[PDB]
């Protein structure tokens, strides 16, 4: 979610380092999302198969 | 620690003259260290040369100095009008820096 | 330089001096050469030759 | 738009203390190491404290070595000078100064942004500081 | 959350002899710190 401001210095002949300078906004965690119910009957359908 | 001292202690010049201000340590100066600086009276003072020899910037050519060791000079080509003033020397050799007694350059 | 890229030193025993270099072609390929007394490098080409 | 504002100054009984402090803007303050420079009326300027940019490194003239102590918050673009056990010889005007905006190693490298004390290209108008019984 | 420290740092410059501070942010999980025990000094993991 964050809004990443990307500077860069060169740091010799021929090269640069690139670096985020600043955030913008609130500075919030990453995350993932997995449907619950579809997940949910994904690991049953393993466990049944485990199971045997 | 460091004492500069600085000669004549009073000089007086017309307008457009070439005039000349010494600095000399009692110790010598790292690395050329030794910058000069103008006062006139109710302002701030503001910065000629900063290092012996290299001027700070908005200081026209007017304005030059050199020298090594315990010896610098300051140099003023010609007088202007506006030149009139109190010149100080200080050391950023070493601590405690420190500042000359002085010069005063005047024509009242 | 600075700005750019690192600079390599010529090595000063290597001689800039150009040296001819002959162009040969892997069998089952082969080079023909143009003989017309003026030619302007386009079009047909009437006395021609093969070399390796 | 560049200046140095000097505030805090005012008249103290010897034996006492008084902050002084100096606010500025026009220029990144993290940029730049500064000093205090005070100048009694008929006399030179001298030179009083300095600090670094990071406050890592400070250094006092030897006329008030171990009574005055200086500080930055570089947050509050500020700079602080905390002095004790006035004198009479302490009475002067105090002047706010930038210091230089780099500085140079004994290798002879020099680091920009690193500021730190030694020369003043930037002076504020000061303010008074008096001693008196 | 502490996932982003703000760091100042002496980097190389296009001549050998200048440097450059930058700041930059870094994520904790790429910083370790140095046990000088004030908290304030890192190094790169
Ligand atoms: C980029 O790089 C430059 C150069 O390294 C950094 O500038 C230096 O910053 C440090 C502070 O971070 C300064 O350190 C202070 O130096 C004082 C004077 O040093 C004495 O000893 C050395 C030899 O070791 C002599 O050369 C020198 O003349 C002095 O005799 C010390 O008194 C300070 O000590 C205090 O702080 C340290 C902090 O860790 C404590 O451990 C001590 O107990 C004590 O409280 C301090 O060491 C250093 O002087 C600066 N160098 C220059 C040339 O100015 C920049 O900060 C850096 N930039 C970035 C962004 O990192
Ligand atoms: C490397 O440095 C040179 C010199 O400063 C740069 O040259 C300038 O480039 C601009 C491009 O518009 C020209 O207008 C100037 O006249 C050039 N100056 C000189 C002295 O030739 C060059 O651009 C730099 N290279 C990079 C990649 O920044
Ligand atoms: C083909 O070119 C060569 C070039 O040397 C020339 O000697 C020869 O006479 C040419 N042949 C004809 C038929 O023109
Ligand atoms: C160059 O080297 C000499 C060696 O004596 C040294 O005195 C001098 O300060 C050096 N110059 C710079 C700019 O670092």
């Amino acid at each position: 979610p964050n809004n990443n401001t990307v500077k860069s210095i060169r740091i010799g002949p021929g090269q640069a380092f690139y670096y985020t300078g600043d955030i913008i906004g609130d500075i919030r965690q990453a995350h993932c999302n997995v449907t619950r119910s579809r997940w949910n009957k994904t690991l049953q359908e393993v466990a049944e198969k485990l199971r045997t | 620690e460091i004492v500069l001292t600085q000669s004549p202690g009073t000089l007086s010049l017309s307008p457009g003259e070439r005039a000349t201000l010494s600095c000399r340590a009692s110790q010598s100066v790292s690395s050329s260290y030794l910058a000069w600086y103008q006062q006139k009276p109710g302002q701030a003072p503001r910065l000629l040369i900063y290092g012996a020899s290299s001027r700070a910037t908005g200081i026209p050519d007017r304005f030059s100095g050199s020298g090594s060791g315990t010896d610098f000079t300051l140099t003023i080509s010609r007088l202007e009008p506006e030149d009139f003033a109190v010149y100080y020397c200080q050391q950023y050799g070493s601590s405690p820096y420190t500042f000359g007694q002085g010069t005063k350059v005047e024509i009242k | 330089n600075c700005n750019t890229s690192a600079i390599t030193q010529a090595c000063p025993k290597v001689s800039f001096e150009p040296i001819p270099i002959h162009y040969c072609t892997p069998a089952g390929f082969a080079i023909l050469k143009c003989k017309d007394e003026g030619f302007n490098g386009t079009g047909l080409c009437k006395n021609v030759s093969t070399v390796q | 738009e560049v200046q140095l504002v000097e505030s805090g100054g005012g008249v103290v009984r010897p034996g006492g203390s008084l902050r002084l402090s100096c606010a500025a803007s026009g220029f990144t303050f993290d940029d730049y190491g500064m000093s205090w420079v005070r100048q009694a009326p008929g006399k030179g300027l001298e030179w009083v404290s300095g600090i670094n940019w990071n406050g890592g490194s400070t250094g006092y003239a030897d006329s008030v070595k171990g009574r005055f102590t200086i500080s930055r918050d570089n947050a509050k673009n500020s700079l602080y000078l905390q002095m004790n056990s006035l004198r009479a010889e302490d009475t002067a005007l105090y002047h706010c100064a930038r210091g230089t905006d780099y500085t140079i190693d004994d290798q002879g490298i020099h680091y920009y942004g690193s500021g730190t004390y030694w020369y003043f290209d930037l002076w504020g108008r000061g303010t008074l500081v008096t001693v008196s019984s | 959350r502490e996932g982003l420290k703000n760091c100042s740092f002496n980097m190389t410059t296009e001549l050998r002899d200048k440097r450059q501070k930058v700041y930059s942010l870094f994520y904790r999980l790429d910083i370790v710190p140095i046990n000088e025990n004030q908290g304030s000094e890192y190094r790169l993991i």
